[PDB]
RNA sequence: AGCAAAAGCAGG
């Protein structure tokens, strides 16, 4: 039937840390995958990524 | 004596293109190194550019990858440097400075000379 | 009086842009729809582009697909076209002028109207 | 585990 669900896993990329703000997701999984070289108008950002 | 009298700026439209020059006299330029080091304002400088003696080993920032082409001609003992594709960060003021060697690797990007104008878009 | 004056056009190396404007005044410009034609020197006119009285409705000539941008503003009674990949034959005469009919298909590209400027490059 | 709700999926 058409109401029925569908389960699945969703990865989708992510800059900002968590535990800034832990309520928002009791659900997630954050993985760290390194990090992203953001360029700013002064230096280089660094900051880690996450998953 | 060492001047490094640069010019070919102005004002472009994102995405365009331009052909920035650099005189240089008082020295033998086919000995040393060259540099192109831009810096915006507000923010310290950055170099863009180190270019060999024969025009051979160039390298480039970890951004401008396949957006640039630095070259030189002995001739007339001047510095050629096309910029493509200008993003909107690229908007800042250009600099052509001749490296303390005539190496690219050997040591890293610093400069003891003088300096000419830069535009912005 | 009806009057087509343009402007935006000059120098600039081949692969950048140019954003031609077009000001027209003297009659309803929402009802009539618009053309960009061009001219080479030496060879007569080529259009270039024409636009709707919507601005929903634009074609280009079969050379010049994917890198021209047609549109216009009724507010200022103006029309905009911005090219990008300028290629050194698109170096020619540009003319803005104003269709007989407010259409686009109907009849085949041919004005009426005055005409300002155009660069070369 | 999840989805989402005053009941169902998470295969038949």
């Amino acid at each position: 039937n058409d109401t029925d669900v569908v389960n699945f896993v969703s990865m989708e990329f992510s800059l900002t840390d968590p535990r800034l703000e832990p309520h928002k997701w009791e659900k997630y999984c954050v993985l760290e995958i390194g990090d992203m070289l953001l360029r700013s108008a002064i230096g280089q950002m660094s900051r880690p990524m996450f998953l | 004596q060492v001047q490094l009298q640069e010019s070919g700026g102005g004002m472009v439209q994102p995405g365009g293109s331009l052909r920035l020059s650099c005189l240089a006299s008082g020295f033998t330029f086919s000995n040393y190194a060259m540099t192109w080091v831009r810096q915006a304002p507000g923010k310290g400088p950055e170099w863009v550019s180190m270019v060999s003696n024969n025009g051979a080993d160039t390298t480039y920032t970890d951004s401008v990858k396949g957006r640039f082409t630095i070259s030189r001609d002995n001739a007339k003992n001047t510095l050629y440097l096309r910029m493509n594709n200008v993003k909107p960060e690229d908007s800042a003021v250009y600099y052509c400075a001749k490296r303390r060697y005539g190496g690219i690797w050997t040591g890293q990007p610093t400069d003891y000379d003088y300096l000419g104008q830069g535009t912005v878009t």
